[PDB]
């Protein structure tokens, strides 16, 4: 399955993301308005991927058009990137189970964790700037890349492209904040600590939201939603937790309802595991 | 004896550093400090508690069950 | 496992 | 007396190791260390707390507090 | 020995300040004060624990427990 | 004075019995054990903390901190 | 040395009252009493912990640990 993400305008970009979501996921019964929902990725066999062709970096122009991302379908991870001009798939070391026919697969030494990518890139995501201009720069870096080990510029390019494709697919919040950079003003998107925290809590969020039944709030670690509009404004696609390993940290209880708020059980457990404070502090 | 069984209707930290819970319409207190977080957690997560005591006043034995 | 991109 | 009843608006650890909570627009402090994490749990979870004391002036001390759920 | 592995079916604070958990159908008590809130939090989230003891009969004591992510 | 306000980015216990938190790009430390569970719970629940001190030198100690849900 | 940086695969309360975590395939123990709830909270929320110690072989002790969200 192949989809285009077209960066020409905010319209073309959001349309692209919405079409992907519609094809690969199904709305939650209880978090859906119109055709805008939190949706659960439909089950695919392990190893299944879809391709994303990057378009519209130069508005409405058929240039800068040789970059494709390979996305593992069940978890939306970028498995690597394809230079369609050289017919080469540069694949991260944690995706040797992703096989793409027809391309030359270059198996990289670099893994795709944000820890690794930020290190190699010498670029932290908190505060990282993304503009149309730096997406073009990212595209050029990825097209110039060769070899089995990511360089700094290739890693920076992957950080930016993953944010505006896969992470925006997951989070309507990131879609909404980044898309302003596509406008004629050409402003800069700066990814916030809150954006980063969302991405880091995706698995936990995915385990909790299927249990939502209209509670006044949702609390998942550092993440809080106070109403359905906050949920819908923030989250668009979650893992299928029925199942995926990212759904579970420990224990087997997704949620606890406390005072009309749906808590991730592990969050409550993590502040209800303290003994008597006087005994704690004096028992050194 | 099982003095009371049910959800904690309220808890209360007392000026004498004891701790009171209301369960199934009756109030009981304990002087054991480590029961303070244990009981408040039970109250927050909806645990069924069983207050137990030779006389059913104070207590220092309580069973905790998830809902 | 730390978060993968 | 019941000095204040409501959700904890903020809590604050103080340099003298006392602990302040703001409830229904009034601030109260306790020197009972055991209350620090319990009040934090109450604040995190939106319990309704009732501050009890023989002095109910904002800024006064307390060592009795009831915790209620919705 | 590894006596019981599974979720905590109930927990109980005891008159002598020890603390009992029922795991895999058998009851075990511990006098380790620090285990009391840890075990209760494991209980509330369904965390699998492994009780380790010299004797594994229901009613045995333990001073060692592993908290697993199963 | 208000030294830093924000969510806790990370916390760290050091061999020298100090507990560091990073808030709004600045690091502060406390040796009050009372504050360790309070600060870590604030970190894991996304509370906004306000570090308060007489002088707000970077890397300075603190023993006053406000906790807010938002 | 930076010995390990990863999620807590399990924790264990030991018979000598120290507390062990398994991180990145190696086991590390600490006698620091303050760390026991903090480490369990880390395990419960999938925090990344950084274990630092003078020796990093499995079975080494530690007193310094950083708690990260990311």
């Amino acid at each position: 399955r192949e989809f285009t993400i077209d960066f020409s305008t905010q319209q073309s970009y959001v349309s692209s993301l919405n079409s992907i979501r519609t094809e690969i996921s199904t709305p939650l019964e209880h978090i859906s308005q119109g055709t805008t929902s939190v949706s659960v990725i439909n089950h695919t066999p392990p190893g299944s991927y879809f391709a994303v062709d990057i378009r519209g970096l130069d508005v409405y122009q058929a240039r800068f058009d040789h970059l494709r991302l390979i996305i593992e379908q069940n978890n939306l991870y970028v498995a690597g990137f394809v230079n369609t001009a050289t017919n080469t798939f540069y694949r991260f070391s944690d995706f040797t189970h992703i096989s793409v026919p027809g391309v030359t697969t270059v198996s990289m030494t670099t893994d795709s964790s944000y820890t690794t990518l930020q290190r190699v890139a010498a670029l932290e995501r908190s505060g990282m700037q993304i503009s149309r201009h730096s997406l073009v720069s990212s595209y050029l870096a990825l097209m110039e890349f060769s070899g089995n080990t990511m360089t700094r510029d290739a890693s920076r390019a992957v950080l930016r492209f993953v944010t505006v494709t896969a992470e925006a697919l997951r989070f309507r919040q990131i879609q909404r904040e980044f898309r302003q950079a596509l406008s004629e003003t050409a402003p800069v998107y700066t990814m916030t600590p809150g954006d980063v925290d969302l991405t880091l809590n995706w698995g936990r969020i995915s385990n909790v939201l299927p249990e939502y039944r209209g509670e006044d709030g949702v609390r998942v670690g550092r993440i809080s939603f106070n109403n359905i509009s906050a949920i819908l404004g923030t989250v668009a696609v979650i893992l299928n937790c029925h199942s995926q390993p990212e759904c579970q940290i420990t224990g087997d209880r997704p949620v606890i309802k406390i005072n009309n708020t749906l808590w991730e059980s592990n969050t409550a457990a993590a502040f209800l595991n303290r003994k008597s404070q006087f005994l704690y502090t004096t028992g050194k | 004896a099982d003095c009371a069984k049910g959800k904690i209707e309220f808890s209360k930290y007392n000026e004498d550093d004891t701790f009171t819970v209301k369960v199934d319409g009756k109030e009981y207190w304990t002087s054991r400090w480590n029961l303070q977080p244990l009981l408040q957690s039970a109250q927050l997560t909806g645990m069924t508690v069983t207050i137990k005591s030779s006389t059913c006043s104070g207590f220092a034995e309580v069973q905790f069950n998830n809902d | 496992r730390r978060r993968r991109a």
